[PDB]
């Protein structure tokens, strides 16, 4: 187990990155100035021959505003200045700009850094990509990087965390175009994508957590724990270690179906923690309830195809088997017929850490679930419906066309998206 | 850094600009002499957006003040913030336009057009990454409508890629200030409808209403109306100047707001607006701001939005905020006012949040709406236009400046198409 | 939390409301400026029921004050508690109603109806779980009877599920204050008889009697009568504001009290009422309160209950209590006054107890009775109505405001049905 | 013997619950803050892995007023915040509201908690349900829960404590509708119901106790002792333990006759205690007198069908047999012919505890009787008479109809109630 490289693209990805790297530093004990006041922090950090550890990340954006905060923020000393790549003019929520016109200018600079980062790795498990599914830079430039990375690093894991457009909440008018276009250009190249919706996490903050005034500092901070659970196996020892490539081997039965949804348990406030045991069954049963999943799509509306329970902390393997056995016998919880075995257990010894000032309570035992469910097809369909509803009248096509993109690309994108919907239908039925 | 250059034409444009720079300079903590006396280091982080730094910490705004007669610009020099602008940027003529679009576009302003471009080009070169231009003027005046459109056409030919915003004061429905406004407005729109990317229509009648009832101001002067216009003008560019959780530059607003290229006429709004008497009795929270911005009583355009439908809407918040509240309130407006948005656009709201609030407020929001109700505004102007042009009411003044009558019918026909295009999209697929 | 919005129309409604909010604010320990200076934490537990919390601990009551002429509302501003209401809720017209239902319902008030709804809707949205509306007015006046019924019909169409209480001052039997009361009352009842869920009939004649003998007050002013009306008004909503052993919200009272939908006219009562001379000589215990509340001498309606029968009765107690005493005393009244209750309802008393007493009292009770004797009140008004309308005594004023004579006979016929329905249930199965 | 779950619904049930749980905590020694300053308190409590014990209860109401007191009361820390389920608008004493309109909205939230409570039980004896027979929430919502619980937990004990309308005292005008409607919907689902009348307990407080100013804090506190006696066998050891399911097997000869009445002895003030021996016969003979039963119906007017004497404290089994033998030879006390054996003895070692500030004296020996007597038919008949007396003229039917209920339901309810009266007639006669 050796390096995994994290690429944070766009305002969403970068703001998630600083939350993630703040979490990484605390777990390994690296101060905010990069000094290490033992042998496992090399996966995400490089020792600068002086006791100073540099994160193995490339922060890319087309606007200086977001990366300027990091340069002037508390973690200014942490990051290598050359890694913080920034553009001149934002993508203006336009996929075409982020991909063709302004994206092409800065793509080479990013690849130059990635190659230098990759060369200093004895082993390179893969790439983590943090981006927003809806947006100019976070969706147009990531498609460029996915295409560029694939040719150079074929058959290396390329994980991505994507902010899928919420079914009901939206913060931009042309998201359906941006989201569908990026899906077309990443389906063939990406290995698997962990989907999270802002609306779903907002609901958790109100019901599970007692925070009545959540902010993106809360969503990103909570989302950071998801990545920590996924990469804990690389960075820590424990029974049933789960490497990075085991995810694509287990959670992706077919090449085009690689969009597992995210779930995390427990998520409880400090006051509400005193009244709960939080045993292995207690946390485990929460992961399979609609009230806790981080995508607003209802899992009960469909069937599962694979799951990976990334247990963490003071947990006992026997209880994991017993709790999992109880889940499989539920009639309400349905697993597709052609997959007799759906669970991919993983256990780690390092408990989750407590971020000072956070809204999450100290838990000596936590579980993170990654599940590939056909219910996510209900999310693509709404995106498809929202697309042709605008494209029929050419709602905003002139902006995209003028940026060096052809109208035919819109037709191809939906046609590829239409097949993806059909694929989930085919896999969800058995004789 | 992202940079903008400000252009102000005519009495209306210059006087709005004067108040606009007072607001902008105050936020960044700039002394009237041009020195910086602010308290927060975050003000200088993006001061390059509007001000060119000169020797000795004297920040000079890159604004081009154009007026065919020295009168209005002369008062700006003697104003409280007169000594901040660069003297060479005061490109003033001698023979002022007689409130006719022809003189300000063909005969007199055409002689001064070359001089203005010299100043603008120097400013554009002074920038490292120019974003777009801003024009403040009135559609009913001669110099503003004439010189403003002449500038827009020229700079567009020289900066096709960049953006150009136009904060244009539009003739009021009931009370007018000039007799020949219909001719100027129709001709001016014919130029803006194809040369500018976004427009912020404002009318004095709506601003008078806001002061009368929404602010309980007994004696409103243009020292008061121009502040509301400036406040909205500052809100649109806050993301460029200051950081936030979800940012939106000028290009981001235009792409989201404009479905079709010719339907780029908007109507702005601002919140909170509260009288000192009613300030104590109202709570300042996101839910309260959302109701006011979508209230037809707060729009800065005479056209009532309820008479039409919204194609796209943008609300730019400022100050400490809660993203959940912003999304919930926008969700409420989306559902509650079900019929106020065209269905063929599944979601119409584009949100943006900035960390810094304006002046002493702890929270504020700026509203932008691409409603189809604005078709009513163009409808009235065309009706007034045809009423006069039917028998050449005041056409000899325009024809004597070199204009041809064929231009008036071309502008009329082009204007009529815009209303027809607006009416087409007010329909629904089912 | 459960929430109510208060509406007060006309001189009678506004002046009752002013005293009502003085009582309500005093119980919750609110300073006249709107600040909270109470001693018990239990006052803020349900302060959301009546007050919207503003910044700085300034609690603003969500009351809508409506009057077609500024006069009455102007005095409220200068009153002791004038500075607590929100200025924007003072929706006042200019041309006051001439004590004719037509003007306050069709011509003048119809122009102000839209403005009032704007204020009410904002209040309703400010609530998290709205329960119902309250209207205070007089049936003999023009604005109150006219505007009040116009408001009731409109809000009912917009809030069918919610409740609406109506504390209506009813014309006195012997001495009247207006010549044309019969026309206003009959028309007003025709609207209330089908649009409101519960009514609290009050008459000045009964209140004058209470002060004269039950309270030994030599010089009673409307500063005194409105306090008794307010005291009963506060009692009805005590369970919402404060906890108790057995609670009863507004909906609970209506369901128990109203057997049939059209028989929703009640007569209130209060206890203890004792003069300072007789205060020393009387013991304050549950048995003493029960006798007074059921005493015909204490009813706030002219109609003598003994002339009819009770369909349902509700006694809402307050303060430290003994449930056994409450049940025993109610059992005594049920048996002793055997013939005062209709048999076809086996039990007629709905009880409720609240922990907190009112003002300085250690114990209090509010009486509500759905007696059939109130048919006498409607009988007299119809007799007076037919006496005038038989030869169109004052009908030209109403017909000149747009009303048709056919409406008067429709109201008369509808009113006659109510008396007939009341008389039907005064009979017994055996 | 393992968990029994307590559901407290309505103002009556909740106010009874806080009296009951105050009693439970003192018996086991759990402080008011949930800390346990040994192996038998697990029936009604769950150990929160930290020395803090959470009651195994679900408090449900449609109005925040009653549950708000608990949240701000001394036992705020005791209850799990999620268990204290509260609605927005009360049921307004309307059965239709509590069942159809407002009940349907909050039913799912309750069942979600019950399922989580049930899962953490190795053994689930059954459910205790505290409610008022007359009232909106206490009668309309309980019918929903009974129907919902039955489908999920068939053949598990569902005990209920009901405040039957007093024959003479009444605090609401539409109780006959509410009481008859709930009886129809709970007769098929409920296992057995322990009936108590407020008027009957008021009489005891005046005659047996010397309290001239009783309050609901006295009735509920006294009623709490009834439940403690019933569940002492589960929570304590002693000769002739009586499990929860023995009640339904012994006290219910026929499925539709499951309404035993309540009786408790001794009930004496501190001063009056000094002048009484309070031997086993002394307390036992009191249970069979009209002056002490907690339902105003006169037992002498009918015949018994089964009885369960739940003795408690320093009691000797021989005296129990002798005292019971004396009762059976009484001619005035009559037992139905077809039940040669009527008594179900039960003895426990733990004496009743003394609630500080209470009106009950310290007794080292107590007895609680549950008896299924045909005399209770005199209580149903008065309810039936009070129903048709109003329904003939449609006294209040419009309120119920408007809330999504059909008029025909009223006819069916009385018809089912009419048969129940006939059943007691049939069982009460023998050749
Ligand atoms: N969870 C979360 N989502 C974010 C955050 N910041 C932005 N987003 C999401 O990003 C979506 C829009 O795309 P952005 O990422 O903001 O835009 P971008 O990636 O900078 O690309 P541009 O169009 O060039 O600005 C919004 O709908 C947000 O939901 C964040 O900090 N946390
Ligand atoms: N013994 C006893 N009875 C009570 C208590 N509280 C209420 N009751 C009885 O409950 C009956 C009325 O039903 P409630 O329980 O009060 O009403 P509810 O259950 O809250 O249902 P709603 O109609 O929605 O209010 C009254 O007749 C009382 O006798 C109590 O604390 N102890
Ligand atoms: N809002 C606003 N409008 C103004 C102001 N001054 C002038 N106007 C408008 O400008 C219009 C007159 O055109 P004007 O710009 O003065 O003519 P110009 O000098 O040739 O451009 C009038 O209709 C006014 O409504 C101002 O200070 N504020
Ligand atoms: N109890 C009470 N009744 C009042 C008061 N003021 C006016 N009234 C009654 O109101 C009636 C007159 O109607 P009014 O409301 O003044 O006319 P309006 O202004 O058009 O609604 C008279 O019969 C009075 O009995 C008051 O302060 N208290
Ligand atoms: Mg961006
Ligand atoms: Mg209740």
């Amino acid at each position: 187990m050796r390096e995994c490289l994290s690429i944070h693209i766009g305002q969403a990805g970068v703001q998630m990155g600083n939350a993630c790297w703040e979490l990484y530093c605390l777990e390994h004990g690296i101060q905010r100035d990069g000094i290490v006041s033992d042998s496992s922090f090399g996966t995400f950090f490089s020792e600068t021959g002086s006791g100073k550890h540099v994160p193995r990340a490339v922060f890319v954006d087309l606007e200086q505003t977001v990366i300027g905060e990091v340069r002037t923020g508390p973690y200014r000393s942490l990051f290598h200045p050359e890694q913080l790549i920034t553009g001149k003019e934002d993508a203006a929520n336009n996929y075409a700009r982020g991909h063709y016109t302004i994206g092409k200018e800065i793509v080479d600079t990013v690849m130059d850094r990635v190659r230098k980062m990759a060369d200093q790795c004895s082993g390179l498990q893969g790439f983590l990509i943090f981006h927003s599914f809806g947006g100019g830079t976070g969706s147009g430039f990531t498609s460029l990087l996915m295409e560029r990375l694939s040719v150079d690093y074929g058959k290396k894991s390329k994980l991505e965390f994507s902010v899928y457009p919420a079914p009901q909440i939206s913060t931009a008018v042309v998201e359906p175009y941006n989201s569908i276009l990026t899906t077309h250009t990443t389906l063939e190249h990406s290995d698997c994508a962990f989907m999270v919706d802002n609306e779903a996490i907002y609901d958790i903050c109100n019901r599970n957590l007692d925070i009545e005034r959540p902010t993106y500092t809360n969503l990103n901070r909570l989302i950071g724990q998801i990545v920590s659970s996924i990469t804990a196996s690389l960075r820590f020892d424990g029974a049933l270690n789960v490497d990075l490539t085991e995810f694509q081997t287990n959670l992706v039965p077919y090449p085009r179906i690689h969009f597992p949804l995210v779930t995390y348990s427990p998520i409880i406030s400090a006051e509400k923690a005193y009244h709960e045991q939080l045993s292995v069954p207690e946390i485990t049963n929460a992961c399979f309830e609609y009230s806790n999943q981080m995508v607003k799509c209802d899992p009960r509306r469909g069937k599962y195809m694979a799951c990976c329970l990334l247990y963490r902390g003071d947990v006992v393997p026997k209880d994991v088997n017993a709790a999992i056995a109880a889940i499989k016998t539920r009639r309400t919880i349905q697993f597709v017929d052609w997959c007799p075995t759906g669970f991919k257990v993983g256990i780690n010894y390092q408990p989750p850490t407590v971020v000072p000032g956070g809204d999450l309570a100290k838990v000596q035992r936590a579980v993170c679930m990654l599940s590939n469910t056909t219910a996510i097809a209900e999310a693509w369909a709404r995106l498809d419906h929202k697309f042709d509803l605008m494209y029929s009248k050419r709602a905003f096509v002139h902006w995209y066309v003028g940026e060096g993109m052809e109208e035919g690309e819109f037709s191809e994108a939906r046609e590829d998206m239409a097949a993806l919907e059909k694929d989930y239908e085919e896999v969800g039925t058995e004789s | 850094m992202r940079e903008i250059v400000h252009l102000q034409a005519g009495q209306c444009g210059n006087q709005i600009g004067a108040k606009f720079w007072e607001v902008i300079s105050d936020e960044h903590g700039i002394d009237p002499t041009g020195t910086y006396h602010g308290d927060s280091d975050l003000q200088l982080e993006r001061i390059n957006v509007y001000y060119n730094e000169a020797t000795g910490g004297k920040y000079v705004p890159r604004a081009v003040l154009v007026d065919l007669e020295p009168g209005t610009m002369d008062s700006v020099r003697s104003g409280p913030f007169g000594q901040i602008f660069r003297p060479d940027n005061f490109v003033f003529g001698q023979s002022g336009a007689g409130n006719n679009w022809a003189k300000g576009h063909y005969t007199e302003g055409a002689e001064l057009v070359d001089s203005v471009l010299d100043v603008v080009r120097k400013e554009a070169e002074s920038c490292d990454c120019l974003q777009g231009f801003q024009l403040t003027h009135s559609l009913g005046g001669g110099t503003g409508s004439g010189m403003g459109t002449l500038l827009i056409s020229k700079i567009r030919e020289e900066y096709p890629d960049r953006i150009m915003n136009t904060f244009s004061v539009v003739p009021s429905p009931k009370v007018s200030d000039t007799v020949v406004e219909p001719y100027n407005a129709t001709l001016s729109v014919h130029q803006l409808v194809e040369n500018t990317d976004e427009t912020y229509c404002i009318d004095n009648e709506a601003l008078y209403d806001i002061c009368f009832r929404t602010l309980k101001l007994t004696t409103p002067t243009y020292g008061d109306l121009n502040h509301l216009v400036s406040a909205t003008m500052s809100g649109v560019t806050t993301c460029l100047r200051f950081p936030g959780q979800l940012n939106a530059d000028l290009r981001k607003l235009a792409v989201n707001m404009v479905p079709f290229p010719r339907l780029h006429f908007f109507m702005p709004g601002f919140a909170p607006l509260t009288s000192r008497g009613s300030q104590q009795y109202r709570a300042l929270t996101v839910p309260e701001l959302t109701q006011q911005m979508f209230d037809a009583k707060n729009m800065m355009a005479a056209c009532d939005p309820r008479h039409g439908r919204y194609l796209t809407v943008a609300a730019v918040f400022r100050g400490r905020m809660s993203m959940k509240e912003v999304d919930e309130q926008m969700l409420n407006v989306q559902n509650k006012n079900s019929s106020y948005f065209v269905e063929w656009i599944p979601n119409n709201v584009k949100t943006a949040v900035c960390d810094i609030p304006p002046r002493g407020l702890k929270m504020s929001a700026t509203f932008i709406g691409n409603s189809t109700a604005i078709q009513e505004l163009f409808k009235r102007i065309s009706e007034q236009f045809t009423a006069m042009f039917r028998r050449k009411a005041f056409l000899h003044w325009y024809t004597g400046e070199g204009m041809d009558e064929m231009e008036f019918t071309e502008a009329e026909s082009n204007m009529n198409d815009l209303v027809s295009e607006y009416q087409q999209y007010q329909d629904a697929t089912a």
